[PDB]
């Protein structure tokens, strides 16, 4: 299976055609998503095959083949990169100066860019290209738009 | 059945499309995972 660190799409063929559901970050040997793209499913990678070894519903992540590696946190203050991988399109950064979420458990960093449900799991940078979370567990506001949290998990 | 496809490289992209604004929003998590506003 191909395990080269990059950015990947996750796909179906189950439905019509070829269907995008999400999108992962593979780094260190570790393939990183969000729960709600696979529900914890094997993956497929050519011939070879990746098996979950961490996964939470609360959270919204899921790691396959080792324990979650991605532990870059936002800063607060510095504008950040969605590198978005949306269905049949190729990948684009676009730049954001993060919102909050205020929570009773303390404040999250939140990107209020709008993309298809088949871009969760897309990887958020900072200006050193170390992924600070992902993309695609938010909330929907008055307007209509999506304003997603910066997803980011523990490194044991 | 999934599978993956390899997308790209994770890169900084200097002089990328600056978009988006910064909303501070009241909200809450369930234990399903999911967010909702607190209002
Ligand atoms: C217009 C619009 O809604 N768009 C986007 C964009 C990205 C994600 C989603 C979405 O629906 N995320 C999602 C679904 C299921 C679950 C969770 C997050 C966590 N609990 C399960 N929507």
């Amino acid at each position: 299976g191909e395990t080269t660190d990059g950015v990947y799409r996750v796909m179906t063929r189950r439905l019509l055609g070829s269907t995008q559901v999400g999108v992962g970050v593979m780094q260190e040997g570790v393939f990183h998503t969000m729960w709600h793209v696979t529900k914890g499913a094997a993956l497929r990678s050519g011939e070879g095959r990746l098996d979950p070894y961490w996964g939470d519903v609360k959270q919204d992540l899921v790691s396959y083949c080792g324990p979650w590696k991605l532990d870059a946190a936002w800063d607060g203050l510095s504008e950040v990169q969605l590198l978005a991988v949306p269905p049949g399109e190729r990948a684009k950064n676009i730049q954001t100066l993060p919102g909050i979420f205020k929570t009773k458990d303390g404040d999250i960093g939140a990107v209020a860019l709008d993309y298809p449900a088949g871009t969760s799991g897309s990887p958020i940078l900072d200006k050193c290209g170390r992924v600070i979370g992902l993309y695609g567990n938010g909330v929907v506001i008055k307007n209509g738009s999506y304003v997603s949290a910066i997803t980011q998990g523990k490194r044991e | 059945d999934m599978y993956i496809e390899r997308a790209g490289d994770i890169t900084w992209e200097k002089d990328a499309e600056v978009t988006g604004n910064s909303p501070r929003l009241d909200v809450a998590l369930d234990e399903s995972g999911d967010f909702s506003l607190v209002e």
